């Protein structure tokens, strides 16, 4: 059971949703988890039960339970938001 | 460069008095010599002037018809002849210098005033 | 017959203070206005000519300005020898010379 | 929200119609015989290029911020908007410089080369809108948006994008507009000082030949000498020719002034009429150059360019202010949730006012310019 962490402070973390994206071998960078400033979790249905994202007070943590070989990839922690003009911040990319 | 007055003093009202404006340095032909009088306790008033280069004598309305200003090139002096002096003409008379128009000497107004002479009626 | 008017008839200031003297002409005389300093019992001395230029051998603290018809004399830092009477003269022409009323600077 | 699609639609229709008219008239009847026409033609072309992609943003805002046009069209539309901003800015700066040169210092190859360079520089300054702008499926939902992407290394990129707009779109260009229009005003001031002073000298010269007494002549020569001295100061922006022209002139007013002082009206009027000979020999060559500079302000192209320049920077003032507030928030200089929400809720409104000038630039031709021949012919 691993656990990934992503720190982003300042402009981010109080107006942009934070979450994780995984670069699967299919090369698509699909959605994994996402938490908003209202603490509304939203995970992909493929990993809905296994993972559990968590927001702190300016770091977001992703909790992993099963860790099947189907989820072995590089995880980018994004940060997306903006009511009218949309901005996306991408993480460095951590391999598991 | 200095202008020195002469001939001032105490004269009776209605008499005739002549003032002098002997100058050293510059030449009278190059400048127009004016006369400014200052009443005791009052300000300056322009009286008369001469342009010895051509001859352009002029007087203020308070002195025109009585005062007469003339210049002598040889003596480098300007003479102011006063006539019909009254109780209003008792003032300190200054002889001033003023250049001719073409150039900066005109823009420099009275700059080398006379030492000042007292005229009392 | 251009008439010169000096509103500040009497000004009182201490050494090192800023004193401003204004002058206005009846007609629109050009920048032909001369400022003079007359100590009591002495002939006037030219300070500012052409309403902006500073006469030779005069301290730079004296400043002359023109705003159309309004002519202004200014002293940046007053001095003990700067207490005298200042006159405003328009010299547009030889026969058209009129001096101001005169302003006295006191301590 | 709901007015942004409607404002965008009306901007699109009005601007495309007006800019098509402007391009047609400038290229057909004006025939690009003036440098200002080449820059105005390029401004109209840039406005058309912007308005081509404008309907995409109208529907994108209309369908609750959903982008069905794809990543390529997202990149292209963002690049077109940024290109419109920068190209319009640069063309206005060059128009102001050209107006300054025409007013103060009375060239198609350099104009066209400058237009090409301006288009290339505006395209290069819109490169971030091409690189960091991709469609983004919001989480696992089907909603797609045309978002601005960043990276971990490019954490200061949002500062760079916001500061580039303020500096290269408002700050530096507004200095050149101020610099050019200040030097235009300085030249127009000394062109009017010489013209107004000579009118006073000329008005009283009619009085001398009309009056029949010494008092009225002397009073007229008094105001002619003061005007001649003032005019000698209004040196046009070779020096001795202007100054010696009035040294002779004031020397003839004095000769007439010392003849009226003797009550010689015949010689006072005769010497006053001798100012005609001095005017033509020395001064008349400068009253034409003062009149030619003074009536170029009356040219309708000057009104059009000034109106376009004035409205463009005034319409972009609200957006550059909120852009500058946004970059301060990103820097953390301003740390308050109340201020941030005001900036976020006003950015879409200011971004619409900023680009409203694309549909008003053609209308400045009808209002300011009186040469709306083809606007009635067509
Ligand atoms: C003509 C305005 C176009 C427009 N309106 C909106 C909204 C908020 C719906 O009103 C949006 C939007 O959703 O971002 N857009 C796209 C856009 C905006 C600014 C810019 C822009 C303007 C000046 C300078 C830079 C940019 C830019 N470049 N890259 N990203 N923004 C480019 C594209
Ligand atoms: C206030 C914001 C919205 C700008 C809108 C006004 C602009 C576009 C226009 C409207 C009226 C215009 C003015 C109308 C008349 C003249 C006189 C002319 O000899 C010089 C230009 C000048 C002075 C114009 C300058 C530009 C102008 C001020």
């Amino acid at each position: 059971s691993l656990r990934l962490s992503c720190a982003a402070s300042g402009y981010i973390f109080y107006r942009y949703s934070m979450g994780w994206y995984r670069q699967a071998p299919g090369k698509e960078r699909e959605f994994v988890a996402g938490i908003s400033y209202g603490a509304t979790t939203n995970y992909a249905d493929s990993v809905k039960g296994r993972f559990t994202i968590s927001r702190d007070n300016n770091t977001v943590y992703l909790q992993m339970n099963s860790l099947k070989p189907e989820d072995t990839a590089v995880y980018y922690c994004a940060a997306w938001g903006g009511r009218t003009l949309y901005f996306v911040y991408w993480g460095q990319g951590t391999q598991v | 460069v200095q202008l020195v007055e002469s001939g001032g003093g105490l004269v009776q009202p209605g008499g005739s008095l002549r003032l002098s404006c002997a100058a050293s340095g510059f030449n009278v032909v190059d400048f127009s010599l004016h006369w400014v009088r200052q009443a005791p306790g009052k300000g300056l008033e322009w009286v008369a002037y001469i342009s010895s280069s051509s001859g352009s004598t002029s007087y203020a309305d308070s002195v025109k018809g009585r005062f007469t200003i003339s210049a002598d090139t040889s003596k480098n002096t300007a003479y102011l002849q006063m006539n019909s002096l009254r109780a209003e003409d008792t003032a300190v008379y200054y002889c001033a210098r003023w250049g001719y128009w073409p150039g900066e000497p005109w823009w420099k107004a009275f700059d080398y005033w006379g030492q000042g002479t007292l005229v009392t009626v | 017959d251009i008439q010169m008017t000096q509103s500040p008839s009497s000004l009182s200031a201490s050494v090192g203070d800023r004193v401003t003297i204004t002058c206005r002409a009846s007609q629109s005389v050009s920048s032909a206005v001369a400022w003079y300093q007359q100590k009591p019992g002495k002939a006037p001395k030219l300070l500012i000519y052409s309403a902006s230029s500073l006469y030779s051998g005069v301290p730079s603290r004296f400043s002359g300005s023109r705003s159309g018809t309004d002519f202004t004399l200014t002293i940046s830092s007053l001095q003990p020898e700067d207490f005298a009477t200042y006159y405003c003269q328009q010299y547009l022409y030889y026969s058209l010379v009129t001096f101001g009323q005169g302003t006295k600077v006191e301590i």
